[PDB]
């Protein structure tokens, strides 16, 4: 994507400089005038350049269109604020339903809130390998590897079997690190 | 790479000239890497895992390969991921919340915001005892400058308390650590459970650590600079404060105190509980004389944090996990409060007191669901992460001292006390005549508000989906014999 | 621990503080402006005399006499020395508030002085740098400087005593079935 | 399913990270397959109150009994106490 | 090097106009920029700590004082350069910064004192270099005569600084009285025991303290500091603090000596509560000196006190320059000029510094905070070795004293920086003259040694551990 | 992997512990004449002035 032009912005200067300070821009609430600050305010939400320009050119440009875009934005949330009035459609309108989207809305929409929902599946899915878990199966494989022919009883039968050796023999090994205790 | 960004810095710098957008982005890619760092993290492990030495004298500037270990250790287990998994959460938020009301000078507040969240997140990753200290002392000048130059009509006085009172505790701190490097000629955290001190010095290291943790969390009786510095802080400042800054102190009581000194700190824990007791119902009777809001809020903290001490010292693992849940739901909470207070209202009336707030229901009935909302889970309404950091924490007080613990049962009714008396006069009444109606809550206001919500009710539900980071940690610091 | 003479120790006191105060009139006479001659030296004192006298009075006295009656030496009889010293001190001003306020702020510091150690310079043989240090050999007692791996399970039980958590002998073992 | 090595405190020597490493996760892992036993005495003796209804205290004496013996020495202690402590001396 | 350069400069400044004067400082600059960089090398002789007695053991020179002599040198280069260079090419700075004809001598003399104090063996070498350094610095106290607090200062200099060399001589007289020797050399542990020299060694311990100011007698230095021309306060508040305090650390005449450590802790508290009242900005820097010496004195009560001092004088000396070239830099924003020697001479005069030059008030906030000592900046790591020195050896009240005049001097070190960024209401929108590109240049480059030299700490330990073990 | 890397984390910090007290003492030890004082002229033995040298002056 490039967009810039120097040509284009060189006169967009001018055409602000007719026009009174973004202050007192709008303080008469004619409407020819209005009109202008309607399609020069309109300007602001009409990108100008992507980034193979600003990557690219030089700073003399790059402090140029920085000017324009700092009066331009001020014209078009003034006349905002004031008239109540979108500085789109050129003359003012007042159809504010819609068309509306604020500077932060696409980062913290797309890549905010999607990488907050990673997280809560990751925490989901990572809580499956959870210790209580592991120490259940370890009690089941040690019973069962100390006591084999509860392998030979049928399924529905094998649970109540292990939980039986469970409650009737101490399987935990604390005692047996604890050498030094005697 | 970091050629190549730094020139993508610059040239964004020259064309929009401001920050802002860069800022947000940056961070937005943190979270993301952090979450990729959690999806690649080993839970069935207690051993640090993304280790990484900077400053080493073989490669002062790059990373160190080298079989000597002079530098500063940096890693992370599951205790330091939770809390660093809560700052890229909160750093973003922190951003959006002061995207409209910073008009002058605005590069360098975002500049000394996003600062200060990437070294409370450097801190978490500290795998020693001077790595740790000295990204505890960086935010000081930080926060200085900011809420000298962007705080309300007080900030002077506030920027020299949360300097001078941070710096008192500190070189307290600092003695221990100097103590702790010249006794041992090591200072990691990776093998300092190894060391047994004589319990004579390890009583006496302790008292260095305990006074730097009694300014930080705080508590009683040293805490009186916290609601001046929250009052008197730009809202990104009190978000960070209250949120993660605190929560640097529990985390200290794991990390630093209890590996090392943990006779010292059997000996200790009456006094401690004596100390969380009057921090608790003190501060929180306390509350119930203030005028202004943002005050208000901020003294809430000291006693959530008084509960949380309880937790962690109680030499329980029900205690130790209701200490890091109810540190993560206030992280959670209490930022949205400072938000409604001190980013909604005081952008909207541009003051705090309570005398000039009645029936705010009538024109913003949303702004007044989300205080309902916020305050229930303030004072820890159930199925809200409040609610089991309490519980928690009050079942491992209870059971290493019941009359102690019973005793601090009470801070149930003293919050909520506190709290209702607050939202009561702020929703309900006629509408005040001192102030003229405004818009209800913005889009930006109420997405910070949601995730906020949203989070403390997820970990409400749930809180088991800890776990999996956690169980080591609520092993690996109680001393039984 | 073998008593301070408090009565004789006190007089050298006495006599000590008297030559400090009479020391600091002089240099105060000689020191500021406007008429002075050799008798008003004590005159325009401002009572300095007084309050070297007061002072080593109170702290020997109080330091011996506390010392004696707890028969220990240790930083608490210069919490003491130091509380009766700020009463001295303290009660210049006439008011009850600053009075207290003396009296509890230079006990604590003097408290603190006395925890150290009660000196100004170092007690160079029980530093660390005189001082066995590292790790103890095969199984010698831990001395206060010096670091083990394992300590006495019967030293703790010993120093922090039994209940909450600290046992005899630990759970496992004990409760094992046979 | 993975099942390390079982290391005790007591044998190894305090300078192999590798083997003090190895020996806590041993420790807490022996807690808590005894947090699961007690669980297990826990859930049979729910199941058989739930059937014996007002002969339960008869049919699950032995139960309740176990579960009340198992209760104060089947939670968590750490390995600290252990390994900082050596209970021969 | 240096003893060439005085003759040279001798005949040269002799036979030189005054409109040469600029020109003949910008050549004894490079002169000695180039002495360090190619005469550096010879730090080979000191590998494994090796020590050699020259001139028939009136000298000494080992890592320490090889060190030391390299520091100074880097002092005066930055010094000189602030004489040789204009901040800017209008009439006003003409007046302002003028060197006289005769200074450069007067600051070569000096600094040749300090070396020799420094590698003095025997106390005739030290006496006639304490002489050599307090003539010249009375000399260079006077030389702006046109000031009447100049003038002032330097007949004070001369009588306080008389005292004490009398003290002093007085001292080494009664050593060799006792002992027929002029060397600490023949002291052994054998001769401590035997005899007592405390009273003799401590008698030219605070006669040499003195002369740097250390409490009670330090209301005459920091009166003298007030009433100099700023350019001459950068040098004679620095350089005899050094060579003073670098000849005791390595003597070690004063180990846990009562008398140093009671004058260390008063030092320490005078220095910390009197400068909080201070509105002149020199008065305020004066008594932040006290304070460091302070600090400095501890390690006169301890063995193995090399690498401590080493760091905290080299970090001290980089942030005092710091602090008056910003300071010198300011000048240029502020609305009312005092006076034609001291240009600024009130702290509120740089209020609202930040609106004016932003830049420079970083500048200021990282110094601020290196003399505070928050880390990772070099006073951090300066305090955090004291510390270690001081509590390996027992001195724990003084730890704590430390701990409390820290904390309190942090408040009129904030000072600065609080007036510095409070708003102004006529701010700076352009101008055509910039600031000079080489006191820029030198300026920056202290401030990124202060907030990045933590980066080399273990590189600079362990070459430590192979020149001073 | 995890344990492996952490051991081998916790020997390189072993390493500079050793290292540091072992520079420690190192310091202390007392050094020869030669190495601490003159390396050329390495006897401390004094012979005064030669003028009048009086035989039976010199003693050991
Ligand atoms: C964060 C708050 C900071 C404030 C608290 C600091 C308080 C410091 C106090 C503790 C401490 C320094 C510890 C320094 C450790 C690091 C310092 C920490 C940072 C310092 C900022 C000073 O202990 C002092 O306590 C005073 C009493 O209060 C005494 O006062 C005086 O009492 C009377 C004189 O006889 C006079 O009448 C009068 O002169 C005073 O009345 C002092 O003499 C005494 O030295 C203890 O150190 C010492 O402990 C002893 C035995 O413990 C050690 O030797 C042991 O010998 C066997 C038994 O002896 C053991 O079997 C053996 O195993 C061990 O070898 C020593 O080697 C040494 O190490
Ligand atoms: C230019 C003006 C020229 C004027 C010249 C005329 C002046 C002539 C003499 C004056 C010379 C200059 C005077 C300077 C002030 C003297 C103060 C002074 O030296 O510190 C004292 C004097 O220790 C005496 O024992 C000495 C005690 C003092 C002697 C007793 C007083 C007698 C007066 C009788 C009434 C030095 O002990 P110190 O600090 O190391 O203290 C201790 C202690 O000595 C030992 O126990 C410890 O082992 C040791 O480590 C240390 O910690
Ligand atoms: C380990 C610690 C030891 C040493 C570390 C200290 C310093 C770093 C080492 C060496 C420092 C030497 C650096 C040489 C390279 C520095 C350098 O770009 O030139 C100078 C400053 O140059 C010194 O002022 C040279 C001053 C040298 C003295 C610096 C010592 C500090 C800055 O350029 P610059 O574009 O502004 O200079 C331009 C240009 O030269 C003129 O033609 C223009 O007319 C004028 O507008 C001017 O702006
Ligand atoms: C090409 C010739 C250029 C040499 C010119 C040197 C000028 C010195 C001027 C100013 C002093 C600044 C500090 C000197 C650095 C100490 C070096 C050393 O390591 O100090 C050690 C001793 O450590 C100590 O006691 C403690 C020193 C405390 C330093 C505190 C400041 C730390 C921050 C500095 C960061 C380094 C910046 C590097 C930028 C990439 C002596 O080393 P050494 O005696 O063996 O001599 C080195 C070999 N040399 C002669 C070729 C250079
Ligand atoms: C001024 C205050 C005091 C300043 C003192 C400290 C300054 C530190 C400067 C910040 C730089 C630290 C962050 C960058 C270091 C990490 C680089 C890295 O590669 O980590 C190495 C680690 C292991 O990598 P490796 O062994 O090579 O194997 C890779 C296999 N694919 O790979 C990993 O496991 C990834 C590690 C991720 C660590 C997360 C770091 C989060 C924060 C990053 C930026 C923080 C910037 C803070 C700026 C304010 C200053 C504090
Ligand atoms: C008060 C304020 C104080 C501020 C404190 C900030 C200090 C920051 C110091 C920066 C050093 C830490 C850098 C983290 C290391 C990250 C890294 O590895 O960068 C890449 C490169 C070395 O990489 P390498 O050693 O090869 O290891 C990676 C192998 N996979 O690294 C390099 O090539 C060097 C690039 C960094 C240059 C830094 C220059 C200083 C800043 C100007
Ligand atoms: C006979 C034998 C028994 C007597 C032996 C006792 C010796 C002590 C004598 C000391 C006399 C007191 C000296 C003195 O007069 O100080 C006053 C002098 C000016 O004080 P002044 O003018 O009166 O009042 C100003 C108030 N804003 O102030 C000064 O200028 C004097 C400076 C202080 C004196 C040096 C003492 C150094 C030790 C200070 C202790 C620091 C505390 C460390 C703990
Ligand atoms: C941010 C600002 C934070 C700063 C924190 C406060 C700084 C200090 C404030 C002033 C505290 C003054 C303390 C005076 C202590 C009085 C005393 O004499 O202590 C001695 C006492 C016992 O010493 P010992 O002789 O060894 O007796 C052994 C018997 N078990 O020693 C003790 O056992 C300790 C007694 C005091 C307990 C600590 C008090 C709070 C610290
Ligand atoms: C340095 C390396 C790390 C940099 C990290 C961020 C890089 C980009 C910074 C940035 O975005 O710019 C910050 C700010 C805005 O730039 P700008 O719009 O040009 O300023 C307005 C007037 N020109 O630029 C400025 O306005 C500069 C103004 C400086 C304000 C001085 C007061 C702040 C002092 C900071 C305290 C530092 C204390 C250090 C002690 C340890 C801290 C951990």
């Amino acid at each position: 994507l490039r967009a810039y032009n120097e040509e284009k912005e060189l006169a967009l200067k001018q055409r602000l400089s007719q026009l009174p300070p973004p202050g007192k821009a709008f303080v008469t609430a004619k409407e020819a005038e209005l009109a202008e600050l309607a399609e020069i305010a309109a300007l602001y939400k009409t990108d100008r350049v992507g980034i193979l320009d600003i990557l690219l050119l030089g700073n003399k440009h790059a402090r140029l269109y920085r000017d324009n875009t700092a009066l331009l934005k001020d014209y078009y949330y003034n006349g905002r604020r004031i008239l109540d009035k979108i500085p789109v459609k050129v003359t003012w309108e007042i159809k504010r339903e819609g068309a509306e989207k604020e500077d932060w809305v696409n980062q913290m929409y797309f890549l905010y809130a999607p990488s907050l929902i990673l997280l809560l599946i990751v925490m989901v899915y990572k809580s499956r390998e959870d210790i209580t878990f592991w120490a259940k199966k370890e009690l089941d494989q040690r019973v069962l590897d100390k006591h084999p022919e509860i392998n030979d009883a049928p399924e529905n039968e094998r649970d109540a079997l292990i939980v039986e050796r469970i409650i009737a023999g101490d399987y935990d090994k604390l005692a047996s690190l604890q050498k030094k205790a005697t | 790479i970091l050629l190549s960004s730094l020139y993508l810095f610059n040239r964004i710098l020259a064309w929009q000239g401001n920050v802002k957008h860069f800022y947000l982005f940056a961070s937005n890619l943190l979270l993301l890497f952090i979450v990729v760092l959690y999806i690649n993290f080993n839970t069935f492990s207690n051993s640090f895992q993304f280790n990484f030495e900077l400053f080493n004298s073989l490669n002062p500037f790059g990373l160190s390969n080298s079989d000597i270990s002079n530098g500063l250790l940096f890693g992370i287990d599951g205790l330091s991921l939770t809390f660093i998994l809560l700052t890229v959460l909160l750093i973003p938020l922190t951003l959006l919340g002061n995207w409209y009301n910073i008009n002058f000078n605005s590069n360098l507040y975002y500049t000394l915001v996003l600062a200060i969240g990437l070294v409370i997140l450097l801190n978490f990753w500290a795998l020693d005892y001077i790595s740790f200290y000295i990204l505890f002392e960086a935010t000081l000048p930080l926060l200085f400058i900011l809420i000298h130059i962007y705080g309300s009509s007080d900030s002077e006085r506030a920027s020299f308390y949360v300097l001078m009172f941070t710096l008192s505790g500190s070189l307290f701190m600092l003695l221990s650590i100097v103590v702790i490097s010249i006794v041992l000629n090591t200072t990691n955290f990776i093998n300092h459970n190894l060391f047994v001190l004589s319990l004579d010095l390890q009583t006496i290291i302790w008292l260095g650590l305990f006074i730097a943790i009694m300014v930080k969390t705080p508590l009683f009786p040293i805490h009186v600079w916290l609601p001046v510095v929250h009052s008197e802080s730009p809202l990104a400042g009190s978000m960070i404060l209250a949120g993660l800054i605190l929560k640097l102190a529990l985390y200290a009581i794991l990390r630093l105190l209890l590996p090392l000194l943990c006779e010292a700190q059997i000996l200790y824990t009456p006094m401690i509980y004596i100390i969380s007791l009057l921090t608790i119902i003190l501060t929180s009777l306390a509350t119930l004389r203030q005028i202004d809001l943002k005050v208000i809020i901020a003294y809430s903290s000291i006693s959530h944090m008084g509960i949380a001490i309880l937790g962690v010292c109680s030499n329980t693992s029900l205690g130790i996990y209701g200490s890091i849940v109810l540190g993560v739901a206030h992280g959670f909470v209490s930022p949205a409060l400072f938000l409604i207070v001190g980013g909604i209202l005081y952008d909207r009336y541009h003051i705090r007191i309570v005398n000039y707030y009645k029936g705010l229901t009538t024109y913003m009935p949303q702004l007044a669901t989300y205080i309902i909302i916020l305050s229930f889970a303030n004072i820890g309404t159930p199925l809200t992460g409040n609610f089991t950091g309490e519980f928690l924490s009050l079942q491992g007080g209870f059971i290493r001292n019941p009359i102690i613990g019973g005793i601090s049962c009470i801070s149930v009714l003293l919050a909520a006390i506190y709290q209702l008396k607050l939202t009561n006069k702020l929703t309900g009444g006629i509408s005040s005549i001192y102030m003229h109606r405004t818009n209800d809550v913005t889009i930006r206001e109420k997405f910070i508000m949601n995730i906020l919500i949203i989070s403390t009710l997820i970990i409400g539900i749930c809180p088991q989906i800890m776990y999996n980071l956690l169980y080591w940690t609520v092993n690996n610091y109680i001393y039984i014999i | 621990f073998h008593p301070y003479n408090t009565l004789g120790l006190a007089t050298q006191s006495a006599m000590v503080g008297l030559g400090a105060g009479v020391v600091a009139a002089a240099a105060r006479n000689s020191l500021a402006t406007g008429p002075r001659n050799i008798l008003t030296t004590f005159s325009k004192s401002g009572g300095v005399v007084t309050i070297f006298t007061g002072a080593s009075i109170a702290y020997v006295f109080t330091y011996c006499s506390a010392a004696n009656l707890r028969e220990r030496k240790d930083g608490w009889n210069h919490m003491w020395a130091g509380a009766a010293t700020g009463a001295v001190l303290g009660a210049r001003t006439k008011l009850v508030p600053a009075f207290i306020g003396w009296t509890v702020l230079c006990g604590a510091a003097c408290g603190l002085f006395g925890w150290t150690g009660a000196r100004f310079n170092a007690d160079r043989k029980a530093s660390l740098e005189q001082s066995p240090k590292g790790f103890v050999q095969e199984d010698a007692h831990q001395t206060f400087w010096e670091v083990v791996h394992r300590r006495p399970l019967s030293l703790t039980v010993e120093q922090l005593g039994e209940g909450r958590g600290i046992n005899a002998v630990p759970i496992a073992t004990a409760t094992e079935a046979p | 399913h993975q099942r390390p090595e079982l290391v005790s405190f007591d044998d190894i020597n305090y300078n192999d990270h590798k083997k003090v490493r190895e020996a806590q996760e041993s420790y807490t892992r022996e807690q808590f397959i005894r947090l699961e036993a007690l669980k297990t005495v826990r859930k049979a003796l729910e199941k058989c109150y739930e059937e014996s209804g007002p002969n339960h205290f008869e049919d699950c004496k032995n139960l309740a009994e176990q579960y009340l013996d198992m209760l104060p020495t089947h939670r968590l202690q750490g390995y600290l106490g252990y390994q900082r402590n050596d209970p021969s001396k | 090097m240096l003893i060439l350069a005085i003759i040279s400069l001798i005949t040269f400044v002799s036979m030189s106009k005054l409109s040469d004067n600029r020109a003949i400082i910008r050549l004894i600059n490079i002169y000695l920029i180039l002495v360090l960089v190619l005469d550096s090398f010879l730090y080979l002789l000191f590998l494994n700590n090796q020590t050699y007695t020259v001139m028939g053991e009136l000298l000494i020179f080992n890592s320490f004082t090889f060190y030391i002599d390299m520091l100074i040198y880097f002092i005066m280069i930055v010094i000189s350069s602030l004489y040789g260079y204009n901040l800017y090419n209008n009439n006003l700075y003409k007046t302002l910064f003028e060197p006289k004809k005769e200074l450069i001598i007067l600051f070569l003399i000096n600094i040749l004192g300090a070396l020799l104090i420094v590698h003095s063996n025997d106390f005739i070498t030290l006496f006639v270099a304490i002489e050599l350094q307090s003539y010249s610095i009375y000399l260079i106290t006077a030389i702006y005569n046109s000031s009447y607090k100049a003038s002032k200062a330097s007949m004070l200099y001369f009588f306080m600084g008389g005292i004490l060399s009398i003290l002093i001589a007085y001292s080494i007289n009664t050593y060799y009285s006792v002992l027929n020797s002029y060397t600490l050399h023949s002291l052994d542990s054998l001769i401590i025991n035997t005899l007592d020299l405390n009273l003799i060694l401590i008698a030219l311990s605070l006669g040499l303290l003195f002369k740097i100011g250390i409490a009670p007698l330090h209301k005459w230095l920091i009166s003298i500091y007030e009433n100099t021309p700023i350019l001459i306060t950068i040098y004679i508040s620095l350089i005899p603090k050094i060579s003073i305090l670098s000849y005791l650390v390595l003597s070690n005449i004063s180990i846990n000596s009562l008398v140093i450590s009671i004058l260390a802790i008063l030092t320490l508290l005078v220095g910390s509560v009197g400068g909080l009242l201070q509105i002149k900005i020199k008065r305020l820097l004066a008594f932040s000196g006290l304070t460091n010496a302070g600090y400095m004195m501890l390690l006169l009560l301890l063995n193995n006190n090399e690498f401590s001092y080493l760091y905290y004088i080299t970090q001290y000396s980089i942030s005092h320059l710091a602090i008056f070239m910003i300071i010198i830099f300011s000048i240029y924003y502020i609305n009312y000029i005092n006076n034609q020697y001291n240009p600024i001479i009130y702290v509120n005069q740089l209020k609202g510094l930040i609106h004016d030059n932003a830049y420079l008030v970083l500048s200021m906030a990282i110094v601020v905070f290196s003399f505070i000592g928050i880390p990772p900046l070099l006073g951090f790591f300066g305090k955090l070795n004291i510390l270690m020195s001081i509590l390996n050896n027992g001195y724990y009240f003084i730890s704590i004293v430390l701990i409390v005049a820290s904390l309190i001097s942090a408040l009129y070190y904030l000072y600065l920086l609080n007036v510095s960024i409070q708003d102004k209401n006529n701010i700076l929108i352009n101008s055509n003259e910039t600031v000079s590109s080489v006191l820029s240049y030198i300026l920056s480059s202290l401030i990124i040694l202060i907030t990045f030299g933590f980066i080399y700490n273990s590189l600079i330990i362990d070459i430590f551990n192979v020149y001073f073990n | 992997d995890i344990l492996n890397e952490e051991a081998k984390i916790v020997q390189a910090l072993n390493n500079q512990r050793e290292l540091t007290i072992k520079m420690h003492e190192l310091k202390r030890e007392e050094k020869d004449y030669a190495h601490s004082y003159s390396p050329l002229f390495s006897d401390p033995v004094p012979q005064g002035g030669s003028i009048g040298k009086a035989p039976g002056s010199s003693r050991e």
